């Protein structure tokens, strides 16, 4: 639908806090959910495929969960340079129109 | 064929006249912290919610399951009576949905949850020139909490990857992390009192409720009122049958 | 605590013919001077039912329940004092009391300390006293709680002319617990069997816990040495 | 096996603008494009998904017929041409690379991507 | 929050003044409020208390009362002695401190 | 049952100041005290709250880290100490008493208050 994310994430570094996206129904329990991670003036990257492994490697510091209709991603050992913009996609399939939707817009601090 | 219609009307079941202990629950002086919210099922009495005017500041008054004008006329089954101190900040993030530092790990509320939370300022009444350093929450855990879970445990936090058992240090912090509270503080940092209901309406039959409502005595006239009552019209009159102290109905 | 008493043996109980008893008032919806038909659970005519006995006899069976249960004891010492309506015991599920000792009738349906068969009678043996009294150090999950007006008991006991008959009937229905009583202290006999007779049951108390019980017991309230009275149930 | 955009700049509202990035590295036939742009200081919206060889071409409901796509083959380029400008059209686009023959599954790395403003 | 006072209160002896301190929300409503006299060259004396009685002693004819958002003194029979000034207090329990916000400053002639 | 203050005279501009009144009459160690500071041209502004005996004080927004306080009984002297003395804060001190174990309340009379000027 619109895929409800919150506006920033708290955080300071050398603990763990957890960011997550809330859908509506056949959205986010229906298909899986990607998360993506922007880095000030880089192009963005992909850190996760369907959250129960992951793509190439990454330390398992972070970890991806789904909890009915949403989805959430636990990060700990948090650093001044991961200090990044968070976004979620997924497959609508809604009324008039079924695109690759996005979330909202989360900041961490 | 003629017949005659009844004038003021009613039916007669409702007959209370019960007392209902309250008010220490709500306007007491110690109240629990944080982390120690405690649970109370209450099923004493009528417990009048609608009656809670005499303080103005109960900014937070809203209420999702029911309203509160239809609230005290329904019955409810064993509502949970569960109060903490936190300050005024957290009270937004109480509604379920929301994400924070208390939401997480300390006392989460579930997604279907049913009831609503009542606060109000408290910062003259619980705050000391000194601070108050009584009231404590808990930020650091292993892993998030189910809701309705209470956590009493004050091991040292393992945030690293170093072996640290009992002494402190780097990478081993204290969870428990005391309020620091004062009466110059602005709005949402002083402490408030926080009262929280959960009806919960499933599995036991239903024990708290009371309409208490009340008419007259008119012997024998064509009407009908009934202290409120079970349905059934009629005329009311004397009768000089006896009963049983367990007799109800004829 | 936990104390390994042991001694598990079983004793053939006699049986005796119950005739008319176990009558109740079934709704609160009253009628004079009139016959009416109900179908409802009850005690059928002239069936069978076992008596146990108190004399160096120790008795706490393990007694099934089922869609309520009829009680006659017919005592003066009044050694009985409660039932306890558990199936585990363990601190994991729910299970019933009634205790209330002097003046304080708080009944406490909770989870306590309690072992597999934490006794509550008695002390320097024959004697009538508390359960060890402190019996839990703290509470973890406690459900019900309930205090009412104390039941009619005699302090002490006396052996013979048993004068007490109290007769019970136990409900467990869509979750409410009823209490059903005749209290008639009026009998000058020999105990033997039944008495002939007729009398119904009003109820006394209705209970909204909303458990189900299968597996109860009784609460009859040192090594070498045991003197006691005598008493019977039904 | 990269990809790397054409040079733009500001234009005038209500005109045309044609947006393009190369295409190198593996195989052509196999691999579905995809297109998406983003909007700084918010979440990006998806744009188009586009099968090379017969060309075929899929659009959202915000931007169904008034955008118009074309691809090719030898040449391998991948055509943009944007018209009807608003300021809602002042934003990054970015051409992409998905699994082949399918449009369910992760994104192959983007480019740097074009911005246009009006 | 500021609680604005006229600068002067132009009178004569023999006739009856009024100030009226004009406060603002959470400060006149809930709070009590308090008339003070400032004294030229002595300390400075609780002139009332809440506005129901006196504090040690004083005619009645010293009236004083809030109403609202805003409180009110009323002052008769000034004499050579009267000749001084007032100020209004109130706690305030505003946002990022919650100190003593006092009045403004009269002059009564 | 009065209170006394000390004496002061011109200080140099950014530098501390410390004023001890001294007490008698009701009880030193149940007592709050409240310390203000009176100026020409404007009225009163509350600056300090003393609890005697462990000196915890509340302070406010703006009188914060500047203001350093110290309550006793032994001695009966309540230490105020003020740093960055600037040409505005040239005003007289009053240190007055208070209900006692609780802020709301009254105020009980004031002393002669002690003048500080840059
Ligand atoms: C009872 O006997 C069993 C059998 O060994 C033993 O495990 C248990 O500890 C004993 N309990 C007590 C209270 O003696
Ligand atoms: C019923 O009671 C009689 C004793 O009168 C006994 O002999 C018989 O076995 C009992 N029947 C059952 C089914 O228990
Ligand atoms: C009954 O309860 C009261 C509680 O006030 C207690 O003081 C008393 O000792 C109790 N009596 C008992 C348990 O026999
Ligand atoms: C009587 O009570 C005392 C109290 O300590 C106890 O030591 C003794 O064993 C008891 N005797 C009997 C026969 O119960």
């Amino acid at each position: 639908s619109v895929l409800t994310q919150p506006p920033s994430a708290s955080g300071t570094p050398g603990q763990r806090v957890t960011i997550s996206c809330s859908g509506s129904s056949s959205n986010i329990g229906s298909n899986y959910v990607y998360w993506y991670q922007q880095l000030p003036g880089t192009a963005p990257k992909l850190l996760i495929y369907r959250n129960n492994q992951r793509p190439s490697g990454v330390p398992d510091r972070f970890s991806g969960s789904r909890s009915g209709t949403s989805a959430s991603l636990a990060i700990s050992g948090l650093r001044s340079e991961d200090e990044a913009d968070y976004y979620c996609a997924a497959w609508d399939d809604g009324l008039s129109g079924s695109g690759w939707v996005f979330g909202g817009g989360t900041k961490l601090t | 064929n003629f017949r005659v219609q009844p004038t003021e009307s009613i039916v007669r079941f409702p007959n209370i006249t019960n007392l209902c202990p309250f008010d220490e629950v709500f306007n007491a002086t110690r109240f629990a912290s944080v982390y120690a919210w405690n649970r109370k099922r209450i099923s004493n009495c009528v417990a009048d919610y609608s009656v809670l005017y005499n303080l103005a500041p109960f900014f937070t008054f809203k209420c999702y399951g029911v309203s509160p004008t239809k609230l005290n006329d329904l019955c409810f089954t064993n509502v949970y009576a569960d109060s903490f101190v936190i300050r005024g900040d957290e009270v937004r993030q109480i509604a379920p949905g929301q994400t924070g530092n208390i939401a997480d790990y300390n006392y989460k509320l579930p997604d279907d949850f049913t009831g609503c939370v009542i606060a109000w300022n408290s910062n003259k009444l619980d705050s000391k020139v000194s601070g108050n350093y009584n009231y404590l929450y808990r930020l650091f855990r292993k892993s998030n909490l189910k809701p309705f879970e209470r956590d009493i445990s004050t091991e040292i936090y393992q945030a690293g990857n170093k072996p640290c058992n009992g002494v402190a240090g780097f990478n081993c912090y204290f969870p428990l992390r005391s309020y620091s509270f004062r009466p110059t503080y602005g709005v949402g940092h002083q402490p408030y009192r926080v009262v929280v209901l959960s009806f919960e309406l499933l599995h036991a039959p239903a024990t708290v409720c009371g309409p208490k409502k009340s008419t007259n005595l008119v012997k024998n006239k064509c009407v009908n009122f009934n202290f409120n009552g079970l349905k059934g019209t009629g005329v009311l009159t004397e009768s000089n049958k006896k009963f049983l102290p367990f007799q109800q109905f004829g | 605590q936990c104390v390994n008493l042991t001694t598990r043996t079983q004793l053939p109980p006699a049986y005796t013919n119950s005739f008319t008893r176990g009558v109740y008032y079934p709704d609160k919806v009253f009628r004079s001077s009139v016959l009416h038909s109900t179908q409802d659970l009850f005690l059928p005519f002239f069936s069978n039912v076992t008596w146990f006995h108190v004399i160096k006899r120790f008795d706490n069976p393990v007694l099934p329940f089922n869609d309520g249960v009829y009680f006659a004891s017919i005592e003066k010492s009044n050694i009985i004092r409660g039932w306890i309506f558990g199936t585990t015991l363990d601190s994991k599920t729910q299970s019933l009391l009634i205790v209330n000792n002097a003046t304080n009738v708080v009944i406490k349906v909770c989870e306590f300390q309690f072992c597999n068969d934490p006794f509550l009678d008695h002390k320097n043996n024959k004697s009538w006293m508390e359960s060890e009294f402190r019996v839990y150090s703290s509470a973890n999950n406690c459900t019900f709680e309930y205090v009412s007006q104390p039941f009619l008991m005699d302090l002490e006991g006396k052996q013979g002319n048993f004068k007490n008959l109290r007769e019970f009937v136990f409900k467990n229905i869509d979750g409410y617990f009823k209490i059903y009583s005749k209290h008639t202290p009026i009998i000058v006999r020999e105990p033997e069997d039944l008495p002939q007779g007729f009398s119904a049951l009003e109820p006394l108390v209705d209970l909204p816990i909303g458990i189900n019980i299968t597996r109860f017991q009784t609460l009859l309230a040192s090594s070498s040495g045991w003197t006691a009275g005598a008493a019977a149930y039904y | 096996v990269q990809l790397v955009q054409s040079g733009a700049e500001v234009k005038k509202p209500g005109a045309s603008v044609k947006v393009s990035c190369k295409a190198s590295g593996y195989t052509f036939s196999s691999y579905y494009i995809h297109w998406v742009r983003q909007a700084p200081g918010q979440g990006p919206e998806w744009m188009a998904i586009i099968n090379p060889g017969d060309g075929g071409a899929s659009y959202a409901q915000k931007f169904q017929g008034r955008v118009t796509l074309t691809r090719d083959t030898s040449t391998s380029t991948l055509y943009m041409e944007l018209s009807s400008l608003r300021s809602e059209d002042t934003a990054v686009y970015y051409c992409a690379r998905a699994e082949g023959s399918s449009w369910l599954g992760w994104f192959d790395p983007w480019g740097q991507g074009t911005l246009v403003t009006v």
